[PDB]
RNA sequence: AUUCCCACUGUCCCUAUCUACUAUCUAGCGAGGCUGUCUGAUCAGGCAUUGCGUAAGCAGUAGAGUAGCCGUUACGAUCUGCUGAGA
């Protein structure tokens, strides 16, 4: 139990340090995620790491 | 690749400034032969010029 | 004088 | 993986050039141990010419990117 | 400025129950601290099955 | 009175990247009805067909606090990145894939 | 078009003698290969190259 | 406008330290805390010419008060413990 906890510890703080990292000083124009493209590498390692099909 | 022209003229066609038109850094070959306003509408149709959103901050 | 600290535990 | 203690390398400079030097100390960095990604130049300038971060972590192949890791 | 307020010195140490009035006295005010951090880590990892989950 | 939204997850669940029945699930324990969590008096009932999940709402319900919640569980899930919440008719919407370079 | 002096006196690259500190210099142009203005008060200020 | 009383002061005894700017050479030319504000809120940070010693988080049935009944949901400043800790 108490290695599942630390390890849950870990994650968070890294991905609260991802989220500051992606976050940016005063805000800027947005680039909708709906009129850029992504490849399908970066979907198929996401997709694997989640655990699906 | 110079396209200071392609920007104005995407601007002016979308009407949002030249703050607000994202031109594809991977495509500058093809936002190059761009010179007519058809052409720049034909860009902003296949995604390759997009025009960003208003920045959100609260009032 | 400082005692016992956390890491010396 | 190295890790740089930007803290020792910037101490005296001045608060308005911390940022681009820095820059330049990791350039030389990796010119001690052996072209910048972008997401670097951004976790450097992430708090301005001001301020940086006492220590990075980063991965050099040289190219060199910035590792998310939960503390340095 | 009160120098029992200060955490610092010894005063505040000798009147909260800090400081003996050694080992065995730190011992004893540190019982019971590993059940306080297994409580906080089953709730931990009951809290969030989804994160175990993409852990495995 | 009562109002009707639909949701096609057909798309998402037939790539096996999503479970209905826990989105299902994450909508009757959210929707927070007059500012409560789980203060669901029969105005809002949810049900979980197998691939379109509907919405029975005759309180202060709109398709804006929907999106809000499904984006609210994709992040959660952390498909935030990949899986939209679009409209195709009125209170009609779906899940939509985000373009990909083939 | 470049400096008299300095080519006259010209691993330099990448690193008449007024003023020079301690005294080599590395000039980049010398070693690789009429104008007017007015000013605080009024006057014909030349300004020539010395190729 | 002048003169006396009290208080203050690097004016001085008696100088010392820091910041900014400047000056120099080179390539070319060439006569821990607080105020205001912003990242939706915490956390963590930016700005305001240093602007002017017990961490984050969790818990207590102790807790000003907000919010359910005539023994009892919930929110909750502050305080206590992990914690001479954290950096």
């Amino acid at each position: 139990i108490k290695e599942k906890a630390a390890w849950i510890r870990n994650r968070q703080k890294t991905m609260i340090a991802e989220a500051r990292n992606r976050k940016s000083l005063k805000n800027k124009a947005i680039m909708p995620r709906s009129k850029l493209t992504k490849s399908f590498g970066k979907m198929e390692e996401h997709m694997s790491t989640l655990g699906h099909d | 690749a110079n396209l200071r022209t392609q920007k104005r003229l995407a601007a002016s066609v979308v009407g949002v400034g030249k703050r607000k038109v994202w031109l594809d850094p991977n495509e500058t070959s093809e936002i190059a032969q761009a010179n007519s306003r058809n052409a720049i509408r034909k860009l902003v149709k296949n995604g390759t010029i997009v025009k960003k959103a208003v920045t959100v901050h609260s009032k | 004088f400082m005692g016992t600290l956390k890491k010396d535990l | 993986e190295y890790t740089i203690n930007l803290h020792k390398r910037l101490h005296g400079v001045s608060f308005k050039k911390r940022a681009p030097r820095a820059v330049k100390e990791i350039k030389k960095f990796a010119k001690l141990h052996m072209r910048l990604a972008p997401e670097l130049n951004q976790a450097i300038w992430k708090r301005g010419v001001k301020g940086v971060e006492y220590r990075l972590r980063l991965r050099i192949s040289s190219y060199v990117e910035p590792v998310l890791v939960a503390s340095a | 400025r009160n120098p029992r307020k200060l955490k610092w010195t010894k005063a505040f140490r000798k009147a909260a129950g800090k400081e003996l009035a050694e080992r065995a006295f730190y011992k004893n005010r540190m019982r019971g601290n590993k059940e306080k951090d297994f409580l906080r880590d089953k709730k931990l990892v009951e809290s969030n099955p989804e994160l175990l989950r993409i852990r495995e | 009175i009562a109002k009707t939204f639909t949701v096609d997850v057909s798309s998402p669940t037939e790539n096996g990247v999503f479970d209905p029945a826990s989105y299902a699930k994450y909508l009757i324990d959210h929707i927070k009805v007059e500012g409560a969590v789980g203060n669901l008096g029969n105005a809002v009932t949810v049900t979980e067909d197998g691939t379109v999940v509907t919405v029975v709402s005759t309180a202060k319900f709109s398709g804006k606090y929907l999106k809000y919640l499904t984006k609210k569980y994709l992040k959660k899930n952390q498909l935030r990145d990949w899986i939209r919440f679009v409209s195709t008719k009125t209170n009609e919407y779906r899940l939509a894939f985000y373009q990909v370079t083939p | 078009r470049v400096s008299f002096k300095n080519t006259r006196e010209t691993q330099v690259l990448d690193h008449f003698n007024s003023s020079i500190g301690r005294k080599a210099r590395w000039p980049a142009k010398s070693v690789k290969f009429r104008r007017r203005t007015y000013r605080a008060h009024g006057r014909i200020n030349k300004y020539e190259s010395s190729p």
